[PDB]
């Protein structure tokens, strides 16, 4: 669950 | 009242106290008034945001706040708590209140909540309370804007928080055309473009998402990010934004290199940038930070030239180092002459491989030691690549007269390049 | 007496005092005697040798010494001079006796002088004084050794430093009968191995080598080091040294990760070596490791965890098992995409689980409470987190109906390389 | 040079  | 400098907000390890006073002294020095702390990996931030600073933690903080205001930077304080708060649960709430007071009585007057990189769904309990994720946020953050008494300056990053990420497009989403309705007037709204790292924000992306946040957002710009590709760097001059922007922006808070001294150039450039109209050159803001950084470190303007087109920006390289890879694609594809030219592009191009190798040596015999060590492993990184590189091209020119292949016998590791990470990498197309 | 450790001797940032300290804690609960001071990149080591400490660094180092004698760990400075000192040179000599004297009363008795990674000729001046390059070296070690006493330990680093660097094998190299033989009996020759990065150090090269320099040598062990390439780290187990090469050195001084958090491993095996399966020596050690990793105290990361990680970034010549498995999975599923009798998505399942555990993996070592570990791996266990996501998503792009910059520049050239994937 |  991070930058994209 | 407009809001320019860093965010603190990537990925890794974040930096010391010390680091952050250096910055803040910068950051006067360049004339920008703003730092948003928002490491993502300070694990109180974010992780565990409901949990309490120790004490001393607390003391650390209050000490660096003080410099903040010793510097008149405004500090602003981010709290994540998007991956796993109950929005409906008012414990959940009460939480998130504590441990904002708890900054407060650091010296700490602005606040920002930050929803970006988290799951669109919501769980069963808040389903009921809230119509939309959209509404469940605006809801706790209002909330909070107002128990603060309404602070001095109060951010808000949604989770589209660019044009990608808006669904199903920019100005047709349910998402922000809720916040755009019912998040409160004096709290911002912070953007980062049309992608997560943009390579231009046009006035005409700022205007028409404008309209639909119903404010002028603050960017959070990831021109200079380098948390999200270990071999990458960005010593390239702020570019792709419009001086012309400034009038259409609350703010723009950069988020540049995890590697404190390798963000000298982005924050400069950004600060030239900003002061130009509160045109603009990006090759010439460039000029002016090498320039006043080769003050800080033997090792020449040159060097350093050639050091920001090696490590420019994430859609472009630099002017010398975008010739030398055409400079060899020509000669790799022209090889088979192996006649008059070929030979003297080579003996040429040899040549700049040298001025790579004399930019290592210079560099690593220099004087200031932290800048060396932010930028060790990406400079050995270049010199270890133009090295192999010039070696190639000896062997290609040396065909005429060998047989031999380019490796011979048996390999030391830095042969081949990579790990595992690596091989996966060269699987796919 | 038999010399076992580490050697800080890589490129790069070098460590911080406070984590040599933690080394020291580390060495002593496992039993080792030994650290080398040697790292490249400090400054007063190798660049500018001949400036002396000041009065905070003074403070810095015999704190740091002290240290050393409280943890019963020998404690040996060694010194880069090589790169532009002058052999002849009065002035230049005065300044390696003053330089080491200095460290002395810093509390120091045991010292090195390395001579790697250096030019085989020298300046016109010492041309004449000595007859090769070996007798000259040679000469400048012998003089400091007796300036301070010969004392207990002191270590001599030859330019030919291992097997593939002798002129024209080892066996018959002229410098190496000359540091054998003009090297006094009581100083101490290290050695790398067959190569910088020994794969084996097997025990008939160590009696080739033993026979041309008089003596058993002390062993400086590149396994685990990672300086020299941005995308590698090394957790696997010490190997590749047979336990019969003990009785045939003086020690194993290993040079390990850049990040002093990854090198648990890297030493805890090496010291139960010294006391062989790498296999149960790995196990020993992520378990031991565990308990390092906590979550965080509240108040408002597993086994097969470290298993995985270990197998991903395990050693220079060889990946673990669980990456060379997750490694031939993915290359038949691109080999049988084809297909898309039956099987190949039975298998695609099973490693779309497999890519999960990486993801996993980071999830649960960054909510860790030993937040040193993870700040010293992040970079790492990043890249493999996305690489295999990415995998993951591309193994399902097979099966659906539906970063040109990646590297960036360095990563652009060496994609035009042929020898690029030349160990796939 | 380097360890090269
Ligand atoms: C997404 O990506 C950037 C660059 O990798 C990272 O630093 C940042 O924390 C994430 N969030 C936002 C709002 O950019
Ligand atoms: C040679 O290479 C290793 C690994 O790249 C480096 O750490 C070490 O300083 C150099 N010298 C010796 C004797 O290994």
């Amino acid at each position: 669950p991070y930058s994209s | 009242h407009f809001l320019c400098g860093v965010v603190e907000g990537f990925y890794g390890r974040p930096w010391v106290m010390e680091q952050r006073k250096e910055l803040f002294r910068r950051l006067q020095k360049w004339e920008l008034n703003t730092y948003l702390y928002a490491p993502k990996d300070d694990y109180k931030h974010r992780m565990f945001w409901r949990e309490m600073y120790s004490v001393e933690e607390a003391e650390q903080l209050m000490t660096l706040i003080s410099a903040a205001r010793e510097y008149e930077i405004e500090f602003i304080y981010a709290i994540s708590p998007g991956l796993d708060i109950t929005f409906s649960n008012p414990k959940e709430v009460s939480t998130l209140k504590r441990k904002l007071d708890q900054v407060s009585q650091f010296g700490c007057r602005s606040f920002a909540l930050l929803f970006d990189n988290i799951d669109h769904n919501m769980c069963a309990a808040d389903k009921e309370v809230f119509s939309s994720f959209a509404h469940a946020q605006v809801s706790i953050t209002n909330e909070i804007y107002q128990y603060l008494g309404e602070p001095e300056t109060f951010l808000f990053c949604p989770t589209e928080y660019c044009g990608t990420f808006c669904y199903p497009n920019v100005s047709q989403s349910p998402y922000l055309r809720t916040v755009g309705e019912k998040l409160l007037p004096g709290i911002e709204v912070l953007w980062t473009g049309p992608k997560v790292v943009s390579k231009e924000i046009p006035v005409e992306s700022i205007e028409e998402v404008s309209k639909i946040i119903k404010r002028a957002p603050v960017i959070w710009d990831n021109i200079h990010a380098n948390d999200y590709d270990q071999k990458r760097l960005f010593l390239g001059p702020y570019k792709g934004r419009s001086t012309e922007l400034i009038p259409r922006l609350k703010g723009v808070l950069t988020n540049p290199n995890c590697e404190f001294e390798a963000n000298y150039v982005a924050i400069h450039t950004l600060a030239t940038w900003y002061k130009s109209n509160m045109l603009y050159s990006p090759q010439m803001a460039l000029k002016l930070a090498l320039t006043e950084w080769l003050q800080e470190f033997s090792v020449t303007l040159e060097d350093l030239q050639l050091l920001a087109d090696l490590f420019y920006l994430p859609y472009e390289h630099g002017p010398k180092g975008a010739q030398m890879l055409r400079e060899f694609q020509w000669l790799r594809a022209n090889s088979s002459v192996v006649i008059e030219e070929w030979r003297s592009r080579a003996a040429k191009f040899e040549e700049m491989c040298g001025l790579v190798m004399g930019m290592f040596t210079r560099l690593s015999n220099c004087a200031n030691r932290t800048i060396l060590y932010d930028m060790y492993s990406y400079v050995w990184d270049i010199k270890s690549i133009m090295s192999m590189v010039k070696s190639f091209v000896q062997w290609l020119g040396c065909r005429s007269h060998s047989s031999a292949q380019f490796l011979i016998g048996d390999q030391e590791p830095w042969a081949f390049r990579g790990g595992l990470a690596g091989e996966f990498q060269r699987l796919l197309p």
